[PDB]
């Protein structure tokens, strides 16, 4: 977008969150975050860094269970499970498992 | 300093190609501007004729010699040799042969002879203080090219019987015979001087003797070479590439910290410690960030020789910025 | 035997530079680790409620 | 190091930028509801009616017999 | 092993092993000059770096041709993972050396494998390890096959090239005890070759078909 | 322009020696080639 | 101007009042433990900084 014409261009970025209607933090996100060279351990981290889960947040009243699934989903987490992102990616390995 | 076969052999094609490089250069300085002088300057020739390039850098005198021309040979490790290996495909292409410019060695024996000049009035563990220092400044700066320069060995040990000699007439002026290296090389804390040596010392096995009294009677016991600092500075080849592949673990910690949202602590960098060329001491100071703000340094430290006439044997260093760069502890 | 420094030419056969070279450890390691355990357990609350604003969040009273 | 002190909240309040002094408030009303200087310091420091109207609402709701 | 959350922390550090593949080094010393040289390309040592763990070493069996009109220079060309499970100090890779129809343009040029830590002298069980397959396998001259061993320094990855002298590969194939200071153990058992990498090209790999190549998990398997 | 902050003088004579192995056919010498190392000092710098 | 002859003091022969003043001013009360000390056996610094 420049501000001289007021035009747009549209980026495969855009594309892509049209297309799965991610929001442009979330791109945003994607862009900042994906790397050539991410593991199937970060791949759930940047999937978990996503702006749809900016609310989710991990309440105490479920930590013990959430350590109960953190020693048991078999893609290990990088995060401590009291931040929100490693319950987003222990909740997508339990969905999983 | 170099033998006849391993200077600038100076055959004519490479002796006019120097002093034609040399012209080259000398024409686009100005000579009210600067002047570049033939006499104060070196130009050396690498060429099917010569196959050493030399060059005389930061006191260094360095001599490289390709793999291609003029080795034939296998080579063990030898100290002040540096193996050049190409970056991209790892083999060694040539080695750099490491020396102490004669300046050098020059201003370190004129530094003892400073030392022992003023000595005078005052105290000998002052006298070994400053042989301290400036034995530290020599050997922590010039860490390989010591090993390899032999005439700065037989200097280093000139120098140090001369701060001993200094001591032993301050002693008695009969000069001894058989003087025990133990109230030289004693730390200052067990009473000694504190001297450190570059030397072969050879202690006694008369000398390691040593009773004990007590009621059933007297016990006696026995313990040898002194240490020498060379092999407690680590060499400056093993410096850079730990200092590589440290800061390239600090790194790889340190976005792995950042993606944990906390801080490298002690716990992490605790294998890196006295490591890395800045010091990854220097991570953990609380003047940190007031020295990210401190550029220039290196040069304001070159200068401090026009300021402070104490001359600095660390003008190349700085402890705030680089860290301790070497540990006599052990 | 005298007690002359001799010169190490033709005496470092056997050694290699970094040959006996030791690096020191963190001066007081578990002081600071205690300490900074201390205060990550002092500053819960703070950390706690860092991005909790009294007014535009709606678990505050609770 | 003084939690349960107003005075030293309001200070707290008073001395940082008003974006974060905010986030000190909300320190100040966990650590002590029923604390009207807190709540009229928040009120004080959000500068649109209807923030003051929603931060003054959960003070009344808090103590709600201060004049 | 701790085995309950050993393997997260190790995990997690493993999928950090492509930063240590930029920093590559590669010993240049107590090479005897005579001997052969070994151009491993960098392609196949970043991948063998990645896929590997920093603690349990996994081993790939190099296979490489001469370049023409070079005999004395080996370019590897090819690294065979094969079922294997490591500790931190041996690797057991099975009895059956690799055999496919694309090996048999290349020859055998030793194996490479991980270190967790470096040392300055080959391990005692990698030169039982070499001398073994040599006396089982008839096609591994001692002459061209080397261990290259990829040890883990901090950041970066240290290669070193052993290849097995006449003395060693009889103390090796006679060898029984599989300690770390096993007994009649030289240093002469073993000389350091050069070897070098290249960006001039691309080395590939071998894989087992039907399973895969890590049987650190499925030990008993 | 040396020093840098970030290298001492011996890392500046390591990356010296390492930059001049690291150039393209530094010690090929076959077709004539020949490298040449000036070293000087700007003679009397400050005082002009 | 010459010389002073190096006579000693006759000497400070009472104390306290304007004395300790005097000492007080460059001569004061000092640590006089622990820096004025080398702890024979211990090494506390690293081992020639000096």
């Amino acid at each position: 977008y420049d501000k001289k014409t007021g035009n747009f261009q549209v980026t495969e970025l855009g594309r892509i969150a049209s297309h799965y209607y991610i929001t442009n933090d979330t791109v945003q996100t994607y862009n900042q975050l994906l790397k050539p060279t991410l593991s199937e351990i970060e791949l759930f981290r940047v999937f978990s860094l996503s702006s749809e889960f900016k609310n989710i947040t991990v309440r105490e009243e479920e930590k013990l269970e959430l350590q109960k699934l953190l020693e048991r989903v078999p893609i290990p987490v990088k995060e401590s499970i009291e931040e929100p992102s490693a319950k987003i990616n222990v909740l997508l390995q339990a969905f999983i498992s | 300093c170099w033998p006849r076969d391993a200077r600038m052999r100076l055959m004519k094609h490479d002796v006019n190609l120097g002093r034609a490089v040399f012209w080259d250069i000398k024409n686009r300085l100005p000579r009210s501007v600067t002047t570049v002088q033939w006499e104060n300057s070196f130009v050396s020739v690498y060429s099917k004729d010569n196959p050493n390039l030399l060059f005389n850098m930061c006191g260094f005198e360095c001599r490289i010699l390709p793999k291609c021309r003029t080795s034939y040979e296998e080579f063990t490790h030898k100290d002040g040799v540096w193996n050049l290996q190409n970056e991209v495909t790892k083999e060694r292409t040539a080695q750099c042969f490491l020396r102490v410019d004669d300046e050098s060695m020059q201003r370190f024996h004129n530094r003892v002879r400073q030392i022992l000049m003023a000595s005078g009035s005052t105290t000998f563990t002052k006298i070994v203080n400053k042989w301290n220092t400036a034995l530290i400044g020599l050997m922590t700066y010039f860490r390989e090219a010591v090993v390899n320069t032999q005439e700065l060995l037989d200097l280093l040990v000139k120098c140090e019987n001369k701060i001993q000699t200094r001591i032993k007439i301050g002693l008695n002026s009969k000069m001894p015979s058989r003087f025990p290296p133990v109230v030289f090389y004693t730390p200052k804390e067990l009473g000694g001087l504190g001297m450190l040596s570059m030397g072969h010392v050879l202690i006694p096995q008369s000398d390691l003797r040593w009773s004990k009294q007590t009621d059933v009677g007297i016990t006696h016991f026995r313990s040898q070479l002194i240490p020498n600092l060379y092999r407690y500075i680590q060499p400056w080849e093993s410096e850079f590439i730990d200092s590589q592949r440290v800061w390239a673990e600090y790194a790889l910690k340190r976005q792995e910290a950042i993606a944990q949202n906390r801080r490298l602590t002690l716990e992490d960098l605790e294998d890196s410690w006295d490591r890395g060329i800045p010091r990854i001491n220097t991570l953990f100071q609380k003047d940190r960030h007031t020295l990210a703000y401190d550029k220039g340094w290196r040069v304001r430290t070159d200068f401090k020789q026009y300021q402070v006439l104490k001359q600095n044997p660390f003008w190349w260093t700085h402890q705030r910025h680089d860290g301790k760069l070497w540990n006599l502890n052990n | 035997p005298t007690g002359e420094v001799l010169s190490l030419v033709g005496k470092l056969e056997g050694t290699r530079m970094g040959d006996k070279a030791q690096r020191t450890k963190p001066q007081m390691q578990e002081e600071r680790r205690a300490k900074r355990r201390k205060r990550d357990e002092d500053r819960h609350d703070i950390n706690k409620m860092k991005g909790y604003t009294l007014l535009s969040e709606g678990i505050d009273e609770m | 190091m003084c939690p349960k002190s107003e005075d030293v909240w309001l200070e707290a309040a008073r001395l940082q930028p008003g974006d974060t002094a905010k986030a000190v408030v909300a320190q100040a009303v966990r650590h002590l509801p029923q604390s009207v200087r807190i709540y009229i310091r928040a009120a004080e420091l959000e500068t649109d009616i209807r923030a003051k109207k929603r931060v003054l609402r959960k003070a009344l709701e808090h103590v709600p017999n201060s004049v | 092993f701790s085995s309950k959350t050993e393997w997260r922390v190790r995990a997690i550090s493993a999928a950090n092993l492509h930063l240590r593949t930029n920093h590559i080094y590669v010993s240049s010393d107590d090479i005897k000059e005579t001997g052969y040289t070994y151009i491993l390309p960098k392609n196949v040592l970043k991948k063998f770096i990645c896929i590997s763990d920093l603690r349990a070493q996994i081993a790939g069996y190099l296979y490489g041709v001469s370049p023409p009109d070079n005999p004395q220079v080996k370019e590897i060309r090819c690294i065979v993972m094969v079922p294997q499970w490591g500790t931190h100090q041996t690797v057991h890779l099975p009895g059956q050396l690799p055999q496919h129809e694309y090996l048999k343009e290349m020859e055998p040029l030793g194996w490479i494998h991980t270190q967790p830590n470096e040392s300055p002298q080959l391990s005692p069980q990698d030169v039982t390890t070499h001398a073994k397959i040599m006396a089982d396998n008839p096609s591994w001259d001692g002459e061209k096959t080397i261990i290259i061993t990829c040890s883990f320094t901090p950041g970066s990855c240290t290669l070193t090239a052993y290849k097995l002298t006449p003395s060693g590969y009889e103390w090796g194939r006679q060898n029984t005890d599989k300690g770390n200071n096993p007994k009649g153990y030289l240093p002469s058992h073993y000389e350091r070759v050069q070897m070098l990498l290249s960006d001039r090209f691309l080395g590939f790999f071998m894989v087992p078909a039907q399973s895969s190549w890590n049987y650190n998990f499925m030990g008993v398997r | 322009i040396k020093p840098a902050d970030t290298e001492p003088p011996p890392l500046l004579v390591y990356k010296w020696c390492q930059g001049i192995n690291n150039l393209q056919d530094v010690w090929e010498t076959s077709e004539g080639e020949c490298n040449v190392m000036l070293e000087s000092r700007f003679e009397k710098m400050y005082e002009k | 101007k010459p010389l002073p002859a190096p006579l000693d003091g006759q000497r400070k022969k009472r104390g306290g009042r304007r004395y300790r003043k005097m000492k007080e001013r460059l001569g004061l009360t000092e640590i006089r433990k622990q820096a004025n000390r080398m702890s024979f056996g211990e090494i506390e610094e690293d081992a020639y900084q000096e």
